[PDB]
DNA sequence: CATCAAGCCTTCCTTCAGGTGTTGCTCCAGAAAGGGTGT
DNA sequence: ACACCCTTTCTGGAGCAA
């Protein structure tokens, strides 16, 4: 089963890439030393080769989030609002390691290198959630494959392939944004603002004077750490529209319907990182099964026999596959 | 040699998932319940054999007509 | 749950972006160089992709103000206007490093490398103001989701959702201000403006020595400087965003949103430049905002007003302590 | 008959390799020890012998994808795509020696060592399939050469020649791809969270005091089990770029060429070595040249008409009792 | 209804933040002996 | 009764570059 989604973040994307990453004030991306730096956590970039000028292809930077980020976000969506629900409106409760293996593949971070019985592989291949992501001790495949999210870009001319012209995007997609925190305690500017602190404006000179003594010490290594911290994050601009490629090599009709679930409760629901400045917000503006566009305002239209499929398995999932899923078997 | 010698991983593995698959849907008539990748018929075996580029130089006594058009070949 | 508090600033926007971006006497931003420039200090703006050719989607700047800074001033109006009358009043104390983990994020610049308890993570999360604003010494995460300050504007047209066409400007949204300081010593003028002058006559002498042997050859307080800005009485918009909130915790985003009139946002605080009003508050997607502040969501005041109630030191001060 | 797939991966390819690689928070890879170090499994890297800039041939990083990768995931989309459903849909069915010996290749149906006759040997190599791979219990030669899926690139050109200066790759083709597992007790945040986890917040707790005890543990021991919070990364070969294929057959039956053929038209549902919950290896095929004609379309593979009317026959035909009579007698 | 005026100077940025913690892999790549039991 | 299947059982070393 072929699931593309095209979405459109109307908040900037920030998948922070992993790395020792420096800016100058100017915008300059890892400056040679010397000249002064803020700490910059670029967004996640996935090199592409692309078509630069005329047949020469290249390897172009194109920032993108990760086929694991978009994959644990289908994974906890449809936990977080199918699978948990199915499993709270009856008496199923999973157990700490049932629950770690549902939501990160794996109880223990030490797999047991025996693999299963085929009986317990093709049930839990044949279950809903533990067929798409299959995980546990024993390490099963699971048939949901999720590819990165990938800006509708020139530099993806290669991956996209034809039928995506429309609403094209050229130049840059990304912008560094500057994040500062500012100390507390130099904001202070009355008694009224003191009077919340236990001794006042005593607690409050104890802090200048323990940052004065920090800035000398400081001063005698240049020439614990305080709460000024002006740094920089590269995201990825607002308003792009997002490719998501969503494979299913023979899936059973309910987990591709827990598939289309789970993009209908991507409503409010925040893609890479950035939590508290709102980043990874989406809009689905379009969903197309083997090609096929189901997608609609009020969620998916169509593929009837896919929900009707996850209702009636959702109505008979349990906690039994979970629990037995989980169980090491050399625990 | 032109290069240093590298050394090729190859592995052996029957596909546990596509056999149960097939021992659901009785197209593999297989009584066993659990595989082993230590021995048997899904035995996940690795085998590391050496690697080289190279130019190979031999000697003989031959007429040159067939030589060519078995190398040709 | 999902806050669109859209606002119209009163006076010019100031959000100051980082940069030494340089301005001539005209509107030419960033010249070349060769010419006369004077340093320009513009307004922090966001590349958003925005439809130009009507096929073609491009990125474009937009004026914005950061959501960092209006989480800040979310969190600031939380605090010295609900919080700390809430603490003071029935005399609860912070701590200074409590202080330092409301306003900021912690006390101190390294937070701990190991994971809370999963009690202390639901009580503080259960908590209305630890709940929204998360971080600490063990990594808080919040359930407040606070977004940039977009005006409603043609270039954020694929920011916005429906509904916002009829209200949404087109053009430059911006303007160059001009600012200068005076050395006030060339502006004395006369003897009896200098009898509240130590020194005196001989002191303003010294001062001018002082200037004309500066530019013969320290920095002199003559000044002429550039700041760009959000041009004033533009319409915005501010999505407020709640990961399973409680009741309180809403209570606690709408008490804030009452008394943002008389706070600044961003910078400019000598030019009055943060201020502005709220046009409207939608509370997933129905309006609850009137001329006197919000109308409706009882339920959540009245649950921010029973967690007020007993807001206790003691869970800053358990949110403040290190491991 | 040598038939050649020019592909082009649309997703990432990671065919990984053995022994024990790292990187640190950069991409310096391997680094000396004394450095915080991140485990890092590398794409499949053979060093090849180029001309490119010198007339001499110097040792060169090509990052492919082994032919017995690539034969294997012929064969299984041969089986999967045709023989299976042939075998399905007649009602044949397969015992272990025969599905491990057409799967797999492997012996251990029957590891004796089965003898061969010259017929049978000619007969079972004008098999359909059976003669295209061999092996299993009879050890025999199959019809197909499958060589690696070289990418077009300017340190392959020796292996390419002539024929592929334009649209030819330079540079690295690989970008390091960082993945991490996180520990989901961390992120139960609320009584709703943990309603779900029998025990609830004391089993939660009970995790916490676990990691922080197995933390305090690996702490002391610094200066067994493993938590679930990991984080390492994976070099993969970069998407987008262009592949060729080799796959050449010594003397074959036109049923042969035809079940390459089908093979090839049902291979673009196929993932490319591995990386699969990453969706790793989805590629699409640009083109199939049959000696240098070129012969594939956006709708699978026109022409070669003989082929495919010869594998139709032949599959109309294909039975078990050629595979258990491979297998075992 | 024609020119003559058809600027001049000088400002032309200042300090500071200028990261912190973790992660820092897991497993297995055997074949026979000795029991069952299922066709 | 002879075929496949499901279990145990069992001997040694140890350093490590890109």
């Amino acid at each position: 089963m072929q699931i593309e989604v095209t979405v459109r973040n109307i908040t900037p994307i920030f998948s922070a890439a992993p790395g020792s990453n420096y800016i100058t004030i100017d915008g300059t991306i890892n400056p040679p030393p010397g000249v002064s730096r803020f700490p910059l956590v670029r967004t996640r970039m996935m090199y592409v080769a692309a078509d630069v000028g005329d047949g020469v292809i290249k390897s172009v930077p194109l920032q993108i989030v990760p086929g694991n980020t978009m994959r644990s976000l289908l994974r906890r969506t449809m936990l977080k609002h199918v699978i948990e629900p199915a499993l709270v409106e009856k008496g199923n409760k999973l157990s700490i390691g049932a629950y770690a293996t549902a939501y990160s593949g794996n109880a223990t971070g030490n797999p047991d290198g025996v693999p299963s019985s085929f009986d317990e592989i093709a049930t839990m291949r044949a279950h809903p959630f533990i067929g798409l992501f299959g995980g546990g001790p024993r390490m099963l495949e699971g048939r949901l494959m999720v590819d990165s999210l990938y800006p509708i870009h020139t530099n993806a001319e290669r991956i996209l392939g034809a039928g995506y012209e429309n609403e094209m995007m050229s130049g840059p997609i990304t912008q560094v944004v500057w994040a500062r925190r500012m100390d507390p305690i130099l904001n202070l500017g009355s008694s009224e603002d003191v009077e919340v602190i236990n001794g006042g404006a005593v607690a409050a000179n104890g802090w200048i004077q323990d940052l004065l003594a920090n800035s000398k010490a400081a001063a005698s290594k240049k020439k614990g750490r305080g709460l000024k911290a002006f740094n920089a994050h590269e995201v990825v601009i607002p308003g792009l529209k997002w490719v998501w490629r969503i494979s299913l090599d023979r899936p059973t009709d309910a987990q591709v319907g827990l598939v289309l679930l789970a993009l209908n409760k991507m409503t409010n629901e925040r893609i890479a990182g950035g939590h508290s400045k709102d980043y990874g917000r989406f809009v689905i503006d379009g969903v197309s099964l083997n090609g096929e566009q189901v997608w609609s305002q009020s969620g998916i239209t169509g593929g009837e026999q896919y929900f009707d499929a996850v209702a009636e398995a959702i109505d008979g999932l349990s906690s039994k596959e979970f629990e037995q899923f989980a169980q090491s078997a050399k625990e | 040699r032109q290069l240093p010698n590298q050394m090729w991983m190859q592995t052996g593995r029957l596909s546990i998932v596509e056999a149960a698959r097939h021992r659901q849907s009785g197209y593999l008539q297989l009584r066993a319940g659990k595989p082993n990748p230590a021995g048997g018929p899904f035995k996940t075996s690795i085998y590391h054999r050496p690697i080289v580029q190279a130019e190979l130089t031999a000697f003989c006594v031959g007429d040159q007509q067939g030589i060519e058009a078995l190398l040709s070949e």
